[PDB]
């Protein structure tokens, strides 16, 4: 199936008690592991911004803000909830089985300094799952950075497939 | 010396703007995307259609004139010759009424669009076009008089020139019959889309066709128009690419098939989207995932569609077996399509697909192969389209007595003649 392969999502936690409003708003990616491509161009990849404006369906209308062949690009997507809150899937769903195909899942934040976001992508018999460490400010501490690696590492992930986004300016400052 | 679309696989741009995006006009700004259509191996280009159309206005219809838009009969030129350098022919779509329903007008207006077409065909030939397409063939009063009528006309004014058409029909009879109506003519429908997509029926399918068209060069599509992973699961869109590949004839396929792309959802207005080059040009895939969905983030990949299409295009393009050599099944587990290429003494290939959801066992039977196909002990692995086998197994021996495969897995393995 997978060359380096996905964890089971009973082994992956989900932030309890998800508060959609206080999520709200812009975050920087401080960290990024996962089994897919963990870079754009040739260089490691540098930083960008998600930001997770809450619709009155209680859906998300997610915005990366990213810096690509020295030009500002914006990927619109829409984060529909799943079966408990702070779970949401992509696309059409076709199946029940694979309902759980493309789905994202928060697994802890406090909202106002950190967040640690899981993401599945089922492609051909093979699931992409990526861990995204989420910033307020492009700074987080190295206990929160530790944490990360330890969580990915837990989930079947080397070191190298752990990275922390290059810090930039163009785009993602607003 | 075989025909130039006998030598790979032909490549369908129906909206070159889409193609290209908004950074360039349409035929311009193909031109600069030749370098990468070379590392696919494509043999063709099948364009447009690109003329001017007033959506159902026969009078406002003019084969021989390109859409402003898109560019200038200069333009064109520079594209047909940049395009002859790399050994790219230029198939033109004269599909007459593609801005509106009826795609060749009314019924009773087939005479008045033939005269046209006739016209169209000359004038292109001469500006030097290598061949044509015309989709919707089920839409036209006549279908099989006037294709025969349109090869009589290109033939007359050369030899080398393709001539290509499309149905929506799934149905085998229908599809042999337009084939039969003129020679040397590819045909391209949905009888590869219309299944259960059990081993059984892809097996079934293949087999019945071939014996319906016996000795006739066959192209090999699942559409006329429209992207593979709209027709075909998505847990099979790699084991369909080696199938498309490996069957004897041209394979022919959409801009975005190397890629797994997807066109407009069952709610949205049904036009082509983005050949999402990088993420500036990507729609309903957000990050981190998006790097793994262009071109520029498929390219390094080694497990990525793009590699293997771009791997299983090359060996089209080189193998001699592959190239132009006939075509055996064999017996084989319920639910696996296990088959033999090979001409002459040159390298036989085998290939060995799961449809199944499970570990299955090939248990190939090659009994009723003629004289001098044996198989031998063990045979050397080309590609697996499980990425996890590929990564740990390509260009390894097999042993073919106890051969065993993945869930949904294809193999493609090589073995020698014997002397």
């Amino acid at each position: 199936s997978d060359l380096i392969p996905a964890p089971p999502l009973s082994k992956v936690p989900l932030q309890q008690n998800f508060q959609d409003n206080q999520f709200h708003g812009k975050w920087y990616v401080v960290g990024l592991a996962g089994n897919g491509n963990l870079r754009e161009d040739k260089d490691p990849l540098k930083m960008y911004a998600t930001i997770y404006e809450l619709k009155e369906d209680k859906s998300y209308n997610v915005t990366d803000v990213l810096f690509i062949d020295k030009k500002c690009h914006y990927l619109i997507n829409t984060f529909v909830p799943g079966s408990q809150p702070g779970e949401f899937t992509l696309g059409s769903i076709k199946s029940t089985l694979g309902s759980t195909s493309r789905l994202v899942r928060v697994v802890s934040t406090n909202y106002n300094q950190h967040a640690m976001v899981f993401f599945k992508w089922v492609h051909q018999n093979r699931e992409w799952f990526y861990i995204t460490l989420y910033g307020r400010t492009k700074e987080l501490t190295s206990e929160l950075k530790e944490n990360f690696i330890r969580f990915s590492k837990s989930l079947g992930l080397p070191e190298n497939h752990i990275v922390f986004p290059v810090p930039i300016d163009q785009c993602i400052d607003g | 010396v075989q025909r130039w679309w006998h030598k790979g696989a032909l490549y369908r741009i129906g909206d070159l703007q889409a193609f290209v995006g908004r950074d360039a006009g349409g035929i311009a700004g193909l031109k600069s995307h030749l370098e990468y259509l070379s590392t696919l191996k494509v043999k063709g280009l099948v364009l447009g259609p690109i003329h001017k159309n007033q959506k159902d206005e026969i009078n406002e219809t003019d084969l021989k004139q390109i859409n402003p838009t898109l560019g200038s009969q200069e333009d064109f030129k520079d594209l047909l010759q940049s395009a002859k350098k790399k050994s790219i022919h230029i198939i033109l779509d004269l599909t007459p009424n593609y801005q509106g329903q009826n795609a060749w007008f009314l019924p009773a207006q087939a005479d008045i669009v033939a005269t046209k077409m006739k016209e169209a065909l000359s004038s292109w030939l001469q500006d030097g076009v290598d061949g044509f397409q015309f989709r919707d063939v089920g839409k036209l009063m006549n279908a099989p008089l006037y294709l025969a009528e349109w090869q009589n006309i290109t033939k007359n004014l050369s030899e080398d020139r393709l001539l290509i058409a499309g149905t929506e029909s799934s149905d085998l009879q229908q599809i042999v019959n337009i084939l039969e109506s003129t020679s040397d003519l590819l045909l391209t429908s949905s009888y590869l889309s219309n299944s259960t997509f059990t081993g059984e029926r892809t097996e079934s399918l293949v087999t019945r066709f071939l014996n319906a068209t016996g000795s006739q060069w066959c192209s090999w599509s699942v559409s006329q128009a429209g992207l593979l992973a709209d027709f075909i699961p998505d847990h099979l869109l790699r084991l369909y690419q080696l199938l498309l590949f490996t069957l004897p004839g041209t394979p022919v396929f959409s801009y975005g098939d190397e890629l797994g792309l997807q066109g407009a959802l069952p709610g949205q207005p049904a036009k082509a989207p983005l050949m999402p080059w990088n993420e500036s040009s990507i729609f309903h895939i957000p990050r981190p995932v998006s790097l793994n969905m262009t071109v520029k983030g498929q390219n390094e990949d080694p497990g990525s569609l793009l590699t293997q299409f771009r791997r299983l295009s090359d060996l089209r393009g080189k193998e001699r077996s592959l190239l132009h050599g006939d075509f055996h099944a064999l017996s084989s587990s319920p639910d696996l399509f296990s088959y033999i290429r090979h001409w002459d003494q040159n390298e036989r290939y085998l290939v060995v697909l799961n449809f199944r959801d499970s570990g299955r066992s090939a248990r190939l039977g090659a009994s009723n192969l003629p004289a001098g196909i044996s198989l031998p002990a063990s045979a050397k692995l080309l590609l697996s389209t499980d990425s996890a086998r590929q990564s740990r197994e390509e260009d390894t021996s097999l042993k073919l007595e106890n051969l065993s495969l993945n869930p949904y897995e294809g193999l493609l393995l090589q073995f020698p003649f014997v002397a």
